[PDB]
């Protein structure tokens, strides 16, 4: 199934934060309305934040996360969770190799803000 | 099935 | 129900990251085996990462998040989600006031690392 | 925080199904638009289905689950999970005593149908 | 990434329940320790509970869900959620055609029981 695509309420601010756990340099693209809105890159094996950004979900509300290592897209897992019918998490794991810990880039999208 | 009626 | 308490595998490294979305100064304490292992404080209405850290779950694996504003405990909501049977998130939201957006301090715990 | 309350898309059919794991007879009420739309009661310590029904979320989309055991309100836990940005689960556990297993009545709501 | 595979606590009773939402007759197989332990089938576009059963996770705790329609395997999506650090849901959706609603067979595993 398609992974890493989330429909947020339209015109709503959200946070997106990426962590790295890989010897490969991670590249995270965040698309809004099918257009690149933010790009992160960094390398860590210790969960370092390689980027964190406030964005707007735009007219469609469609947010997509892509993850790449040295030009090669990683395999993605994702889900959305909602607590007390109000607090929203869209979660992405990614795998760049063969060990399948799926933590190589970890991306957390949260809303509402403020 | 020549009549497009292979049904579930 | 009790919220903000998670049983992790013993002796496992994990990331803990806190975001702030409130006019009140958030205090986030992360306890491991009932001892404070990390504290973050900060004020933001724009999802600031007021702290991130790598901790070890230790012999008991018990991890607890506490959130307080000027000494008063916030009301907590939480859950844990596991992707592809491997990638773990423990999620915490909190409310310090009356609007029930439950984003005033948001805490995300992830494992495995590395 | 409020538990057992979910905002569904308006005018959408959803399934609701309840399981029982307690020596007490469970009473499960499902409210749509703040009116009771379905009631399940049954007793099992072996996860028996005590009720399953298809409902419509109505104009408001507000769906609320309440659990009772002989007039005593059960404490609730709940969350909503969305898979591949399409498949929705609204999950409710409940506790009628002090052993804190929260499985005494388990309620699963899922949509879309068809 | 692999989907529909869950590591449960060893030697623990769990419920497994399948719902159908398709014109195609669903077949749900449940494997424990790589051996078929339950099989459900039915045909409904209205969320029929085509099967429900209590199984034991056995010494390995490995539980796998597989879905097919008239011989062809369905694409699966899955995740596990834990409420108040005690109540577990392993969730599965599946797609047998091209409309990508991933509800064609829905499978919920829950534990603990009793
Ligand atoms: C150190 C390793 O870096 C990658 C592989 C290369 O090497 C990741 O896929 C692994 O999970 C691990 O983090
Ligand atoms: C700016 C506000 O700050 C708090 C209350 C004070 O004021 C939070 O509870 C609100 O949700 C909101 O972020
Ligand atoms: C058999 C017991 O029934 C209840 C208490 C009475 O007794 C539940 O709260 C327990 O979790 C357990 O299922
Ligand atoms: C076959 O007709 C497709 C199939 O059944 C439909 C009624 C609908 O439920 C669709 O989601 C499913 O894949
Ligand atoms: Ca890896
Ligand atoms: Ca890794
Ligand atoms: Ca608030
Ligand atoms: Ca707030
Ligand atoms: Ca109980
Ligand atoms: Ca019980
Ligand atoms: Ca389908
Ligand atoms: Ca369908």
């Amino acid at each position: 199934a398609t992974q890493g695509v989330f429909t947020l309420p339209a015109n709503t601010r959200f946070g997106v934060t990426a962590f790295a756990n890989s010897s490969g340099t991670q590249t995270v693209n965040v698309l809004v309305n099918n257009e690149t809105a933010a790009t992160f890159s960094g390398q860590s094996t210790n969960n370092a934040v390689i980027g964190t950004q406030v964005l707007n979900s735009g007219s469609s509300g469609k947010v997509q996360v892509q993850v790449s290592v040295n030009g090669r897209p990683s395999d993605l897992v994702s889900a959305q969770v909602i607590l007390t019918n109000e607090l929203n998490f869209a979660l992405v794991g990614s795998e760049d190799g063969t060990d399948n810990d799926y933590n190589d880039a970890v991306v957390v999208i949260n809303w509402p803000l403020g | 099935k020549k009549c497009k009626l292979c049904l579930k």
